[PDB]
């Protein structure tokens, strides 16, 4: 009866996953993570799905403002530690699935991509940014650590002043927000596409298919 | 003739009991079969849905 937290739709041979928690800026809870993790395993087995597209229904306001840690805090105050460990096992397991996924995943970072949102894009070779992109890792101010495999990605993908993870440490320890073009130039985004062009891009992604006897992997 | 009348009555009564047992079995099997059909599988995640609407 209530709107599902994550919506799944077909785009020709592309499968679109849309985060559908606008009031929470698409914050990721255990329910969302579990749904996405299970549906991605099915798409991996399918022979009719060529690629997946992870987007939000709230663009350009936000793509994912981060994992739902406020709920995890209440669990700690209530000693519901089993609930908290379930929230992190689901999220981190989804970040590991995206990183090792054999089919192309294309994330549209059209809006605030902070925290869990970074985990949804940092692990995909096709992480598209826009003028509205706002990449940040504001965990040091909440007392947490850089999670969602950002300690394995940022030290390996940043482009400038990252010979010894210096820039990676700067973003993780200061929580600086990077915006649009700057995220693309730093290596946080693989591509820079105007938000207006995302509709056309999505349609083209659904129409392309592996040629002859080549699999989508 | 006494054996014929008593065997026929027994057969008729035994046939009613067998039908009643058979029908109940079929009914139980149908419920089980239907329950398996209604069981959610992992493949169901790939079927698009608009439950709310």
């Amino acid at each position: 009866t209530d709107a599902p937290p994550v919506l799944f739709t077909v785009q020709d041979t592309a499968r679109v996953i849309t985060l559908n928690r606008p009031k929470k800026l698409n914050a990721l809870n255990a329910e969302m993570s579990e749904s996405m993790f299970k549906t991605l395993n099915e798409y991996a087995k399918s022979d009719t799905t060529n690629l997946v597209i992870l987007k939000s229904s709230n663009r350009p306001r936000s793509f994912c403002a981060g994992g739902d840690v406020a709920t995890v805090a209440i669990f700690n105050f209530n000693k519901e530690f089993a609930k908290s460990i379930k929230f992190f096992t689901d999220e981190y397991s989804l970040n590991f699935q995206i990183a090792t996924y054999l089919k192309p995943i294309v994330t549209f970072m059209d809006g605030i991509t902070m925290g869990g949102g970074v985990g949804l894009s940092i692990h995909t070779p096709f992480r598209i940014a826009t003028e509205n992109t706002k990449w940040a890792m504001p965990e040091m101010d909440i007392g947490f650590f850089p999670d969602v495999g950002s300690t394995f990605a940022l030290p390996r993908i940043v482009t400038l002043a990252n010979s010894n993870s210096q820039m990676a440490l700067y973003l993780c320890l200061t929580g600086e927000v990077v915006t649009g073009a700057d995220a693309y130039m730093l290596g946080l985004a693989s591509h820079y596409v105007s938000s207006e062009n995302l509709d056309a891009l999505q349609k083209r992604l659904g129409e392309i298919s592996p040629p002859f006897n080549n699999d989508p992997q | 003739l006494i054996e014929a009348f008593r065997k026929e009555e027994a057969r008729l009564l035994h046939k009613h009991e067998y039908l009643q047992k058979r029908t109940k079995e079929l009914e139980k099997a149908k419920e089980l079969e239907l329950e398996k059909l209604n069981k959610e599988k992992s493949s169901d995640l790939t079927i698009m849905t608009l439950d709310k609407m």
